[PDB]
């Protein structure tokens, strides 16, 4: 019966590392999924600047 | 009579340190069990805590 106590366990154990892991990804991932969107906005908007000076090099 | 009296007296007090002793011979099978029991259990917390830790680490590392 103790074997039975520790082969339970296990499955609980494997269970919440399982849930862990994979709640893990979401909380984790919806992060990058927001950052990486959040670093284009604030390029977006002022951006006119970078084509402006490259084409001042390139040109003449 | 008390010479039959002395033959009982000494078979009976002899049969209390066998059966007493029969006890202990159990005893320590018993509580072997126990003590082996214990350390099973505990490993297997060991191990799947180690499972556990180092998952999540390298999942929140990837």
């Amino acid at each position: 019966e103790a074997e039975a106590k520790a082969k339970a366990l296990e499955a609980q154990y494997r269970e919440r590392e399982r849930a862990e892991t994979e709640a893990l990804l979401a909380r984790y991932r919806e992060r990058a999924e927001a950052e990486a969107k959040a670093v284009r906005e604030k390029a977006m908007a002022r951006l006119d600047e970078a084509v402006a000076l490259v084409l001042k090099e390139v040109l003449p | 009579s008390k010479l039959e009296a002395i033959l009982s007296q000494e078979v009976e007090a002899e049969i209390q340190a066998l059966l007493q002793e029969a006890e202990a011979k159990a005893e320590a099978v018993k509580r072997e069990a126990e003590e082996k029991a214990k350390a099973l259990l505990q490993a297997r917390e060991r191990a799947l805590e180690a499972q556990y830790r180092a998952a999540l680490r390298r999942a929140e590392s990837a």
